[PDB]
């Protein structure tokens, strides 16, 4: 029985076949991501451990990422097949679809009321 | 970044731990480890590198069908019961630099002791700077190691925040 | 942290004491007005409508 | 590139006045704002505002209609009155279209 | 009003001949005892509202509104005077004055008898709140928030003038105790359309109403503190105010010309408090989160309810002060890091206990915790609009568990887990700090005891 | 160390489930059952530095 | 301490011990206690009390509003009557609320009072309840939060044509 | 600074003046106006709001 | 005194408000005892019913 990934269910790592199977090309890179990942670790840590230094030590990739999930946004977009259909389909069609909803239970009940069908014997506060 | 043989002790020490979660009673989990130590052991001597690699990827199938849905896990190992439980106890040394001054009058020992770490601290850092200057090469570090001293009266580079780091049980 | 509380504390009893003894003070010593018919031909003052002899004065000072 | 001033460090009020209420840098100041504040704030607007509020004379005069609902409603439950009619207002005052 | 417009006034001469050193000191005394005398405006009584002049009237909507406004200005200098400590002792003036005229002008709109003398005043808040924003905020996205603030509301106002010209010349008046009397339907006509668009659009922008509501988050990350204090806790009220008060002279046509803008604020509140879980900076979370309530208090006002108007009222009031204090204590985290991001900073309340009570008590007034005051005016909305609709409990059910959840979300991150290693200038929170957050968590829970005070006209 | 405060929170959670109890109206009911669910949020992430308690 | 006639209540019968047991009542003894430890006290401090109150006796009254011309009796526009018109409208209103409050406090007094036997006992509150409800909602109910006078005369006039109409085909 | 105010009060006064005649003119004409012509500005005929039919229009 | 006249500003500026308050009152005196709901005879001291 083989493992079924799923978007919420990752393949666990001692069963991805890639694991195994590892050139001298698939650890050049495994050495290269560990040389930046220590660049960055020695720059941090200078910083971090500087008797003299008092405050936020600012990440560049934080601020990175902030200004993505914001200002980024408008300016690479482009109104496309795509972005306009799903402008549409969950911008204009809920309010369509809720006003239908109680558009037409109000009609129902307005319509039981002026005919003397629906119960409002202790209806006093509204 | 694991090699074929930490791969092997890796799977070996986490199969003995699901094994254990299964057996629970110690006689019987002791007899069926002695059993899995065996199956490690009859392809020890394998030198057939393609036929290892097959025999490691074989048993972590094996593995995965076979381990524990909820094993044991040390309290304060990470999934653990009591994993962080004392990290909000746990408060840097930092902060006592904000104490009122009349706060630290109630422990003149204590920060008197306090300033002479801060002292050596200063003195030696510009040190600190320098051997790990001209101990890198140009390109930058390429592994996540850090040197001892070299000399005497130096102190290892970046060692205050490991020397002075919250107790475990701080409270 | 504790200094802002005790300041809190002090500042809300300086007043808050003041006006909790002035109060007790009030309702034993004056109490509440008893309600009566208004005498024919007498024109009560707006202020005495209310009960409460703090709830008169305000309405006589301010109102 | 031009002309421009360094960026100041951000200053801890608590180096020079370990004592500050973090109002002002001169102590004697820093001390009276706090001083108007409590004050102000804490011991006449909000003790002495919810006093007031405590003691409003009748607030929109809730007090008034229960006293004058109990009043009517003994005096038309003697007299065999309805409690309440559905007309708010006398027919015979009102001419119908038609 | 004049016992109120005069002593604000004077607070100006009190500002510029003071000590140079004095100036936050005496403004924030006199401005306390002017908060103080605002509490004789709840002589009100049960039939009539209480009508001081031709000009300026109070009534039970306004008096709370009043009282919220001029309760606010000593807690903006509070707020701002630690920002403002390196900038000249002239500059630091130019902006007290600003703050000083901007509740000059609040006070008056909000008492204001004719509809054109409160159009004036309502537009003329806009100039000391643009200044504020575009002078004395700190980024460079200040001067686009600043345009973006000005030009939605001059959209929508300048359509309001024209409307609220013609209505005088066919009523031939616009003081509102007239148009109480003397108000007749509104036919259905296209015309009428528009008339009524007019009327209530610029109130829209304002509350503001989902869709018309981008200016507001931006408006929020670029001001000072106290550009956002006054602009959460009474400008957005000046929509409310003004949709509570021009709703008399358009029925019955609101019958089915409030429906697309029910339907943008009950879809709204859920787009936008989903919104907040995903948020990534403190000051625009608590943006849209207001956005959020305030779609509550549109939907109350549309549907023209005694109980929905009493909870729209209460709402207004207790969104201004919890709202307020979000700022606040976002504030007061901005000025240690100097960064709104949310996960900058974490696990504060190891290294700031009482202050986390602050942030564990604001949070809870904006899930709405029953008994406060946020909750009563939720209620109160959610049971009027159950009548004017069963199927509304579905939405504004699902609303109140992801407010509960964007609400303690802000709380658990910032607070709880653990604090970050870097962030070594922690400092311990100053009485101004703590003075400033009891000063709206105090007054909100007291109201508790007394609500009927904020409740409104309907009560 | 914060066992005061524990005791604290263990009272006030005692207080509003019996204000759920004695109600005599939804209001008042609804009180105490908001209150009970906010005692057991504080309570249940005590231990507030870790992750799965805050969960 | 307050009319009897506006908040009534049914002749209390509590029936006499009739003890079965030999062991005594701990009822009876903490009955005893606290009328000793905590009533007696109690009714101390309140009698100086009083007798303080009774040294400075001063009354208040109850406002009496003169009927003034209703809407219906008003010019159209005429902004003075309808002011006095409207004013009284609201006067009436309010006090109508509180009327409809009392017969609900009459309502779940009973219920209480009457125990499992309510259902029965309790049908003339209940009666006097539903049709003090009725009595309110045609007058008040539906007016919108921008209730007055003349959208209350409105209704009202709404009502008498569809009962006249009813009226004539019979 | 006394002669600014002393300029604008003396020239405020006088602008006052011919503000308050200009008003007192348009209603001295309109009224002569409505004179001239009572057959365009007829007393009207009120009738009470007993009389009076108005829609109702429920808010439910 | 020099330190402390600002403090009065303020106090005045509400004082002197109060009075104008008080003076709009008596421009609005066209009903003082003579609506339908509170008129009445005067007090035989009683010059007017309010001020
Ligand atoms: C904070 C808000 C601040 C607002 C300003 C304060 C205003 C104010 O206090 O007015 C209100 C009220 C006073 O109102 P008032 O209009 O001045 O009274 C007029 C009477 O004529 C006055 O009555 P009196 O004439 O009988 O007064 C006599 C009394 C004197 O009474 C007082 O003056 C006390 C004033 C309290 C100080 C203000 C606080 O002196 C006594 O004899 C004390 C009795 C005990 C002796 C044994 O003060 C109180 O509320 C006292 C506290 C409440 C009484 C105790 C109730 C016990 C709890 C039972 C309910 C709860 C059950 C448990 C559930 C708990 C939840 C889980
Ligand atoms: C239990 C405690 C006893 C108790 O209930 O107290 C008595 C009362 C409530 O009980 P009460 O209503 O029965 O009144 C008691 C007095 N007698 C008996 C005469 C009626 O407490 C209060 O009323 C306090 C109300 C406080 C409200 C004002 C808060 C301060 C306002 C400051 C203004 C600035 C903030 C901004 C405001 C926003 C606009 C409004
Ligand atoms: C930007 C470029 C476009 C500029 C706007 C275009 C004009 C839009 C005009 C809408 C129609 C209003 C109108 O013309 O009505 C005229 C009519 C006057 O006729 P009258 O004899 O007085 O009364 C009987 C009615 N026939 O009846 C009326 O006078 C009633 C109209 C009252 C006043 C209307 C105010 C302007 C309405 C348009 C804006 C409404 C939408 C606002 C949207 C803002 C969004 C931020
Ligand atoms: C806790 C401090 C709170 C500070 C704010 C309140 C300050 C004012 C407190 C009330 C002062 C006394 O309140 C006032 O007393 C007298 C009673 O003697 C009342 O006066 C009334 O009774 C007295 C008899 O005693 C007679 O003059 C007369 O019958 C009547 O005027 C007033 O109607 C009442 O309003
Ligand atoms: C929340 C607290 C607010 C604090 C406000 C601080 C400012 C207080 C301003 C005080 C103004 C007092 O103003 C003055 O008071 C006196 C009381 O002797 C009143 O005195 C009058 O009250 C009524 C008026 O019908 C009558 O009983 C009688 O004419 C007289 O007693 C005056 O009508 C009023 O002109
Ligand atoms: C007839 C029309 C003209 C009407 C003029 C009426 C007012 C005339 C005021 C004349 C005196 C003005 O006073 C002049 O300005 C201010 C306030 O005093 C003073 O200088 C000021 O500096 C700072 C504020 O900037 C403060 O310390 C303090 O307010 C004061 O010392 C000057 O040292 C003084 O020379
Ligand atoms: C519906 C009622 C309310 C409608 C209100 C609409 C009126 C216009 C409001 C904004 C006016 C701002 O005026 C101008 O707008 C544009 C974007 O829109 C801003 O420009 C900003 O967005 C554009 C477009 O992505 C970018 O190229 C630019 O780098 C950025 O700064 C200008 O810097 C500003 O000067
Ligand atoms: C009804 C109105 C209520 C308004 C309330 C306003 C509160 C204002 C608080 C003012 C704080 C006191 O302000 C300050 O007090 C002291 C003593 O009086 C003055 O005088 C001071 O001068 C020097 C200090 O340099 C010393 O001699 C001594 O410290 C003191 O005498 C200061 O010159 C004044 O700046």
């Amino acid at each position: 029985p083989k493992y079924e990934a799923s978007r919420l269910s990752s393949l666990p790592t001692t069963l991805d076949p890639a694991e195994y199977d590892i050139s001298s090309e698939t650890r050049k890179a495994q050495a290269e991501r560990l040389a930046i990942r220590s660049r960055l670790k020695r720059e941090y840590q200078l910083q971090y451990y500087d008797p003299s230094r008092r405050g936020v030590i600012e990440d560049p990739a934080l601020v990175r990422w902030t200004y993505a999930r914001s200002a980024n946004i408008y300016p690479n977009f482009r109104p496309n097949t795509k972005t306009s259909l799903l402008g549409a389909l969950f911008g204009i069609g809920p309010l369509v679809f809720w006003y239908y909803v109680f558009k037409t239970d109000r009609d129902r009940k307005e319509k039981l009321i002026q005919e003397g069908k629906l119960d409002r014997t202790f209806n006093i506060s509204y | 970044y694991l090699t074929h043989q930490q791969k092997v002790l890796r799977l070996y020490k986490r199969a003995l731990r699901h094994l254990e979660s299964w057996c629970i009673h110690r006689d019987k989990y002791r007899y069926f480890a002695c059993l899995l130590r065996a199956r490690f052991d009859e392809h020890k001597n394998e030198k057939d590198m393609v036929k290892a690699t097959q025999l490691l990827r074989e048993a972590e199938e094996e593995f995965w069908h076979g381990q524990h849905p909820q094993p044991y896990i040390f309290p304060e190992s990470p999934g653990g019961t009591s994993y962080e439980r004392y990290e909000c106890y746990k408060v840097p040394e930092w902060c006592l630099d904000d104490w009122h001054p009349s706060e630290k009058a109630m422990y003149p020992d204590y920060f008197a002791k306090r300033e002479q770490w801060k002292k050596l601290r200063r003195e030696s850092w510009e040190r600190e700077v320098k051997q790990l200057q001209e101990e890198t090469p140009v390109g930058g570090p390429r592994t996540e190691a850090l040197p001892p001293a070299r000399k005497q009266g130096d102190l290892p580079p970046l060692w205050w925040h490991i020397v002075t780091r919250p107790r475990e049980r701080p409270m | 942290d504790k200094r802002f509380l005790k300041l809190l504390r002090f500042y809300i009893l300086l007043t808050g004491i003041p006006v909790a003894i002035g109060i007790t003070l009030i309702n034993v010593f004056i109490g509440e007005a008893e309600l009566a018919e208004i005498p024919e031909g007498y024109v009560p003052e707006h202020w005495e409508y209310f009960k409460h002899p703090i709830s008169r004065w305000i309405a006589r000072t301010f109102f | 590139r031009w002309q421009e001033d360094p960026e100041p460090e951000d200053e801890n009020l608590y180096e020079k006045n370990p004592d500050s209420h973090g109002y002002d840098k001169d102590p004697a100041v820093d001390i009276w704002n706090m001083r108007v504040v409590f004050f102000f704030g804490f011991s006449i607007v909000l003790v002495l505002g919810s006093t007031f509020v405590a003691y409003l004379p009748d607030y929109r005069m809730q007090e008034w209609a229960r006293r004058e609902a109990e009043r009517l409603v003994k005096y038309r439950e003697a007299h065999g009155l309805p409690i309440m009619e559905s007309n708010c207002f006398d027919p015979s005052k009102i001419q119908l279209p038609e | 009003m004049l016992k109120y417009i005069i002593p604000t006034i004077m607070l100006m001469p009190l500002t510029w001949l003071s000590k140079n050193n004095m100036i936050w000191v005496n403004s924030t005394a006199h401005s306390l005892l002017i908060s103080f005398t605002s509490l004789l405006l709840m002589n009100q009584f049960g039939d009539n509202s209480l009508n001081f002049s031709l000009l300026f009237f109070s009534d039970s909507l306004s008096t709370p509104l009043l009282i919220l406004t001029m309760w606010l200005l000593p807690l903006m200098l509070m707020a701002s005077q630690h920002h403002l400590s390196k900038e000249n002792l002239t500059r630091k003036k130019l902006f007290i004055t600003m703050l000083i005229s901007l509740q000059l002008f609040l006070i008056m709109t909000f008492t204001a008898m004719e509809l054109i003398l409160f159009y004036i005043l309502f537009e003329a808040t806009l100039v000391p709140t643009l200044i504020i924003i575009t002078r004395w905020g700190n980024q460079t996205e200040r001067l686009n928030a600043g345009l973006y603030f000005l030009f939605y509301t001059l959209a929508g106002s300048l359509p309001l003038l024209v409307a609220l010209i013609y209505i005088q010349n066919t009523v031939g008046s616009l003081n509102f105790l007239m148009l109480q009397y003397w108000v007749q339907p509104v036919h259905n006509s296209w015309s009428n359309v528009f008339m009524w668009l007019a009327c209530m659009m610029a109130f829209m922008v304002k509350m503001p109403l989902y869709g018309l509501h981008l200016w507001l988050p931006k408006a929020h990350v670029e001001a000072p503190i106290a550009g956002s204090m006054v602009l959460a806790a009474v400008l957005l009220k000046l929509g409310g105010y003004g949709m509570l008060r021009i709703t008399l002279i358009l029925n019955p046509m609101t019958d089915f010309m409030a429906y697309p803008f029910i339907m943008l604020s009950l879809w709204g509140m859920i787009m936008t408090s989903s919104i907040c879980l995903r948020q990534t900076d403190l000051k625009s979370l608590i943006a849209y989160s207001s956005v959020s309530h305030m779609a509550l208090v549109i939907v109350a006002i549309l549907i023209q309810t005694p109980w929905s108007y009493m909870g729209a009222t209460a709402l207004m009031i207790a969104h201004g002060l919890t709202s307020s204090m979000l700022f606040c204590l976002a504030n007061s985290n901005y000025e240690r890091i100097h960064s709104r991001t949310m996960i900058l900073a974490r696990g504060l309340q190891t290294l700031l206990p009482l202050m986390a009570t602050w942030w564990l008590l604001a949070s809870l007034t904006n899930l709405a915790l029953p008994p406060t005051i946020n909750l009563i005016g939720e209620l109160f909305v959610v049971m009027s609009t159950f009548s004017w609709s069963n199927i509304t409990i579905i939405l504004m059910g699902v609303n109140m568990v992801i407010t509960a959840l964007y609400s303690l979300y802000m709380l658990i991150m910032t607070q709880r887990g653990k604090y970050t290693y870097h962030i070594n200038n922690i400092s311990p929170s100053f009485t101004r700090e703590n003075a400033l957050m009891s000063l709206h968590i105090l007054p909100l829970l007291l109201l508790t005891l007394n609500p009927k005070i904020i409740l409104g006209p309907l009560y | 160390p914060n066992i005061n405060k524990f005791f604290k929170y263990l009272l006030l959670f005692l207080i509003t489930m019996l204000i759920l109890v004695t109600a005599n109206n939804l209001f008042q009911l609804f009180i105490g059952w908001e209150g009970v669910g906010i005692m057991s949020f504080l309570l249940i992430g005590w231990w507030y530095g870790r992750a799965d308690a805050n969960t | 301490s307050w009319d009897k006639d506006v908040y009534p209540e049914p002749p209390r019968r509590t029936p006499a011990p009739s003890p079965q047991t030999s062991l005594p009542n701990p009822i009876t003894y903490l009955t005893k206690a606290f009328d000793l430890l905590v009533d007696r006290p109690v009714t101390l401090v309140r009698e100086f009390i009083e007798r303080q109150h009774a040294k400075n006796k001063y009354y208040y009254y109850h406002r009496e509003f003169r009927r003034v011309p209703d809407i219906t009796e008003c010019q159209e526009k005429d902004v003075l009557c309808m002011f006095e018109a409207e004013m009284q409208w609201r006067r009436d209103y309010k006090v109508d609320q509180e009327i409809v409050n009392i017969i609900q406090e009459r309502l779940k007094a009973c219920q209480q009072r009457e125990g499992e036997s309510h259902r029965q006992n309790c049908a003339k509150e209940l009666e006097q309840f539903t049709q003090v409800v009725k009595a309110y909602q045609d007058r008040y109910h539906d007016l919108g939060a921008h209730y007055s006078a003349r959208k209350c005369l409105a209704k009202q006039k709404q009502r008498m044509l569809a009962e006249r109409k009813a009226a004539k085909e019979a | 600074q006394l002669l600014y105010i002393t300029s604008f009060v003396f020239v405020g006064y006088y602008l006052l003046k011919r503000q308050d005649y200009m008003y007192a003119v348009r209603d001295h004409d309109m009224f002569s106006y409505i004179k001239s012509h009572p057959e365009d500005f007829p007393e009207k005929d009120k009738k009470t709001y007993g009389e009076v039919f108005e829609e109702f229009h429920p808010v439910r | 005194v020099r330190d402390h006249w600002v403090h009065v500003l303020v106090p005045m500026g509400f004082v002197f408000g109060y009075y104008l308050d008080r003076k709009n009152d008596e421009k609005l005196t066209a009903f003082r005892n003579k609506s339908l709901l509170y008129k009445r005879e005067l007090k035989p001291n009683e010059e007017v019913t309010w001020k």
